[PDB]
RNA sequence: GUCGAAUUUGGGUAUAGGGGCGAAAGACUAAUCGAACCAUCUAGUAGCUGGUUCCUGCCGAAGUUUCCCUCAGGAUAGCAGAAGCUCGUAUCAGUUUUAUGAGGUAAAGCGAAUGAUUAGAGGUUCCGGGGUCUUGACCUAUUCUCAAACUUUAAAUAUGUAAGAAGUCCUUGUUACUUAAUUGAACGUGGACAUUUGAAUGAAGAGCUUUUAGUGGGCCAUUUUUGGUAAGCAGAACUGGCGAUGCGGGAUGAACCGAACGUAGAGUUAAGGUGCCGGAAUACACGCUCAUCAGACACCACAAAAGGUGUUAG
RNA sequence: GUGAUUUCUGCCCAGUGCUCUGAAUGUCAAAGUGAAGAAAUUCAACCAAGCGCGGGUAAACGGCGG
RNA sequence: GAAGACAUUGUCAGGUGGGGAGUUUGGCUGGGGCGGCACAUCUGUUAAACGAUAACGCAGAUGUCCUAAGGGGGGCUCAUGGAGAACAGAAAUCUCCAGUAGAACAAAAGGGUAAAAGCCCCCUUGAUUUUGAUUUUCAGUGUGAAUACAAACCAUGAAAGUGUGGCCUAUCGAUCCUUUAGUCCCUCGGAAUUUGAGGCUAGAGGUGCCAGAAAAGUUACCACAGGGAUAACUGGCUUGUGGCAGUCAAGCGUUCAUAGCGACAUUGCUUUUUGAUUCUUCGAUGUCGGCUCUUCCUAUCAUACCGAAGCAGAAUUCGGUAA
RNA sequence: GGUUGCGGCCAUAUCUACCAGAAAGCACCGUUUCCCGUCCGAUCAACUGUAGUUAAGCUGGUAAGAGCCUGACCGAGUAGUGUAGUGGGUGACCAUACGCGAAACUCAGGUGCUGCAAUCU
């Protein structure tokens, strides 16, 4: 009969990365999660207790609790035809910070000086990124780089 | 299996609240009394023409019982249960296992 | 009782070697893989010849023995027995299976071995001297009738069964970095400790 | 007389005919599940600034 | 066949339906017998077969999930209709971009681990066996070829999250939690920053509730893919179709190509075509081919290995 | 049950049936008897036939290997 | 005359009782049956790098085992190889060196682990009490298993800590009924006491067809509702098998590959074999062979005309045009 | 800059073979009454800093070193792959159009960085 257990289909997924087996480094003990924290989800194969469920392996959400050794995180799963909220009690070592917005909080800090610094200057101060622009015109020159010729080869075979 | 005929553990006693010395037996069901409500019903029943009136398992499938365990605290005598895994063989007595010998 | 070699030309299944799940498996049909004078050395023989393959099927290991003893003894007749090296650059690895007898439980147990080639794949390598080419050259020829598709026979650039052009070759091996250790060679490389590289190839 | 087994054929556009909602968001979502001993105390922590802005 | 008897036969009489009668065939018991006929219970039950009566308008499916002595049936979720309700620039999206995660398939690799595997060469023994020197064993440096249930490396396509007012910053209130400690945590008071307010495109507006029909035999095509010699065979993955669909094209055809349909007129096209049947150039241009079984258009209604001083080009 | 006459009908009683002027302290109903209890009731002893044990039986059913 | 409180008759009780009555006598399934379990589950793979995903696909496993093989702490380091030591050798015990795990960790397999999760030693029962939340299968029901806390009581350690059974992924069970533990609480409805009975909370006795009816055969005397959703004929797809025909040429043929043959290999054709499949027909297409009669195919046995030979003649052999 | 205690990342840090090391530190080293632990004061415990030594540990340097790390229009826009056609081919398969894009190989360079506290020609 078929087999459909709770690890079912994780030879690869929860293997240690090569020549990284052993103990976790302490750093991942050291860093502190509040509530509403963004987080992602990776399972540690040498930690067997407090282990996420191979769906959640690779998906990213928002703490919701915080306990002694664990934290709780809100994951949307889509269920037929709808997306359902999903708690899960997680471990630290199988967590970490996400940096799908460290790099936005930035953006926000950088919008805000230079919106205060163009404020006793310039109107329209232009704080919306934009995506990649056409080339503007430009002249090429062909001092000391004259163009070559390029003809295509014949066939050969070099075996 | 082997289980000690002692175990320390909680005791609920009102009195006690706290760990205690048990001992330790095994749990047997009793005799099924003739005047409960569900046999005086089935005898009811059963009694004049018409044959077998309930059903009467026959497709038995279990090998083993589960074990329970009747644990009597030694101050108040009060007495608490525990359910083990199944198992075909089952003691009480010492005879603990020896480390490594010939 | 054997079936037509029509009925396992194609890979259409993925492959299917022998291991600790497969276990029963009968022996290949071709045990040796190199003819003629095995151990002359690199010098020896300059001219490669090859037989390459055009198609991506299927070749069984009696098309294998069959082709290898057709070349083999055209080549001994003609040219002599210890005038060339004949290696066959395929074997057979993938196991095939047969059902024996409805379609209830039809997992085929296993019938022969076959070697999976693709587009380009050299199938029988000979070294011979220069003027020993039509000799090789008509053997290979007459090997191609024992196999299913398309087979072209070419003339390699390259010295002998070595990685390198001639001209390279020869550049080398008048440098003394080339030195003999049975049918094959051995090259001096810039790296490693100097003790190790002073003691070998001393005319450098 | 054998039949079909499983299939996921038509599943999907079954499934994009009205479905895929993404899940609406509430402001103040609920405490189940968070530690019984931090909501005994965030209890007391609302109850006395109630008063606070109350006198 | 038998024909003086275990013979043939009229009439009277006896045995009645789970009963009779049987030199025995399940035979016979009023054309009815492996349980007669008649009326009633009785319009017996049927997950099974057949049928089910006027028009127009709008919307419009399913053969899939879980459970069932469930497999020709139901329940359940989904798909569908109807009734609406709260509001209306509002958040949303079978899409892209930017930032940031996850994966172990294609490929690749074996002088990288594991497991297979060809060939020599140089060495090693008080530690295999013959012979006074060989063959096996391991060692070291090389060499040929492989893996759905091997692997360091590792795509493409798919896939999670974020791109602000429920945001950011400054000041300081509550608590029985927490800290050596007004330390922190959580939730707040007051103040400062408006919609180039934090990428693109679009948005017959968004959100929400009740109720109920049919369906729960599917099948086909491209691509990925398992069993099988193979099948117009059996079984999966994604999408598009048929079923439920006419119309132009493939002579003909449920699925291919084009394109989806209120009633008409005019113009222009798609796929496919323009010797005649047949609407439209027996148009133009450069070559190839002569076949005593030429050839002629995807799906598609078949041809191979191997050959020819036929002819053409290289 | 076998199927005129003639001739002949062998061996097997372990199994399944049938049968016995066999055996005794196995198993055993209602009633009755004894004990305990305030009673409902519980427990124990005794205990018919049958079964079990023992013997007979194949022109009873049937069997007649390595 | 016989017989006698015994037979007899009446009511309960035990045995016997296919003579008779009623009923039952799984499912999946390349038809059904036999076999197997793909029926409740676990590991790897098929599976096409999120998740999900079928077949009577491939290789295996589960209905157990453990007072430690559970919990805490400490000390230690394995497989193997090399060099040595009376008896002693390929394998006994002792010493050193090298040793990323090539060992071990109850079991199938895959993960995981080195001052440990392995080995040895010491101390222990957290394999405990109360009731909720969460993850997996999922309808976001149950059952099983698992995760993180709160409130108690404990074990261990100098301590930080760790521990709510087994390093992780399987090892199991509703209603009704019976029984046990707890609370000694609620009820027996005219009012009380005491037995008995009935409730409240938590377990055990089991349904393996594992969301859980109590169940033997036969029909060649047979019946009904249906089914071409499904087997026993043709026809269609396929051609393994059967039959027929090529290519290559090691050899056979006294010499000589190919007069006539031809190994090891390899490419096809046919539907006059048999299988595979289940599309058409179960409100029916009359089913083996022979007899009779017509026509068609050529892969030609004979007849006509030819080529070839190891064709002197005769006879025969190979091939062509030809039904 | 040297050294010690506690670390972070966890080989540019490891491994092999050699050479060097002032000062201080670390270490080897001396002893067995006491607490403590062993077949053995070797390991572990205690006592002295006294009797000795940089021999080793440790640190640094050296090697056309092994390994590891980084980069490259090195291989290679190759293998593979999304999408398209009434494209080629009996078939097996292949070419082209709009996109994405490896690994091995080859070569070049590199051989720990750093936080807190204390101390030293
Ligand atoms: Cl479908
Ligand atoms: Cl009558
Ligand atoms: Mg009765
Ligand atoms: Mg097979
Ligand atoms: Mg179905
Ligand atoms: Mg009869
Ligand atoms: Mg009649
Ligand atoms: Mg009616
Ligand atoms: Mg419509
Ligand atoms: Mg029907
Ligand atoms: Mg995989
Ligand atoms: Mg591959
Ligand atoms: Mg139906
Ligand atoms: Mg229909
Ligand atoms: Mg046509
Ligand atoms: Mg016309
Ligand atoms: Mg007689
Ligand atoms: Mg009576
Ligand atoms: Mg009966
Ligand atoms: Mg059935
Ligand atoms: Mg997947
Ligand atoms: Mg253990
Ligand atoms: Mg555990
Ligand atoms: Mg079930
Ligand atoms: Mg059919
Ligand atoms: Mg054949
Ligand atoms: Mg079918
Ligand atoms: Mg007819
Ligand atoms: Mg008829
Ligand atoms: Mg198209
Ligand atoms: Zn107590």
């Amino acid at each position: 009969g078929k087999s459909h257990g709770y690890r079912s289909r994780t030879r690869y997924m929860f293997q240690r990365d090569f020549r990284k087996h052993g103990a976790v480094h302490l750093s991942t003990y050291l860093k502190v999660y509040k509530v509403g924290d963004i987080v992602d989800i990776k399972a540690n194969g040498s930690i067997q207790k407090g282990m996420p469920h191979k769906f959640y392996q690779g998906k990213t959400g928002v703490v919701y609790n915080v306990t002694k050794s664990s934290v709780g995180v809100i994951i949307n799963k889509m269920v037929g035809n709808r997306y359902l909220e999903k708690r899960l009690n997680l471990r630290v070592e199988h967590i970490k910070h996400s940096k799908c917005r460290q790099e936005f909080l930035e953006r926000v800090k950088a919008n805000a000086a230079k919106r205060a610094e163009a404020k006793a200057q310039g109107v329209a101060v232009q704080l919306k990124r934009q995506p990649a622009q056409p080339r503007e015109s430009r002249i090429v020159s062909t001092e000391g780089n004259v163009p070559q010729t390029l003809a295509p080869v014949p066939y050969e075979t070099f075996i | 299996v082997n289980v000690p005929k002692t175990r320390k553990t909680y005791c609920k006693g009102k009195t006690c609240r706290k760990h205690t010395q048990h001992k330790v037996t095994q749990y047997k069901a009793g005799k099924a009394s003739l005047f409960a409500q569900g046999k005086r019903r089935y005898d009811r029943k059963q009694s004049g023409f018409g044959g077998q009136t309930k059903p009467v398992f026959h497709k038995k499938a279990k090998t083993t019982k589960k074990v329970v365990l009747r644990l009597e605290c030694v101050k108040c005598k009060t007495r608490a249960q525990l359910t083990l895994k199944r198992c075909k063989h089952f003691e009480l007595g010492g005879e603990k296992k020896q480390k490594g010998q010939a | 009782a054997r079936r037509p070699a029509r009925c396992y030309r194609y890979q259409k299944n993925k492959p299917y070697p022998k291991s600790r799940y497969n276990r029963a498996v009968p022996d290949s049909k071709i045990r040796i893989y190199d003819l003629g004078k095995k151990k002359a050395t690199v010098d020896e023989f300059p001219l490669c010849v090859h037989l390459v393959s055009n198609e991506l099927e299927q070749l069984s290991s009696e098309a294998l023995e069959a082709a290898r003893i057709c070349a083999n003894k055209y080549m001994t007749t003609v040219s002599g027995r210890d005038a060339f090296h004949l290696r066959v650059r395929v074997h057979p690895f993938h196991v095939l299976r047969i059902n024996k007898m409805g379609m209830r439980g039809a997992w085929g147990k296993p019938h022969g071995l076959a070697a999976r080639v693709d587009i380009g794949q050299i199938i029988f390598s000979v070294r011979t001297k220069d003027s020993n080419k039509d000799v090789v050259v008509e053997g290979l020829r007459r090997a191609r009738y024992k196999f299913p598709g398309q087979q072209k026979i070419i003339l390699s650039k390259k010295w002998g069964f070595t990685n390198l052009d001639r001209p390279e070759y020869l550049k080398k091996r008048e440098a003394g970095e080339v030195k003999d250790d049975g049918a094959f060679v051995k090259f001096l490389s810039k790296k490693g400790s100097l003790e190790n590289n002073i003691r070998e190839f001393p005319e450098y | 007389a054998k039949s079909k087994n499983h299939t996921a054929h038509n599943q999907t556009r079954k499934a994009h005919r009205n479905g895929i909602k993404k899940p609406k968001t509430y402001k103040y979502p609920s405490l189940k599940g968070v530690d019984p001993k931090f909501r005994r105390n965030h209890k007391h922590a609302l109850h006395g600034t109630a008063k606070a802005l109350a006198a």
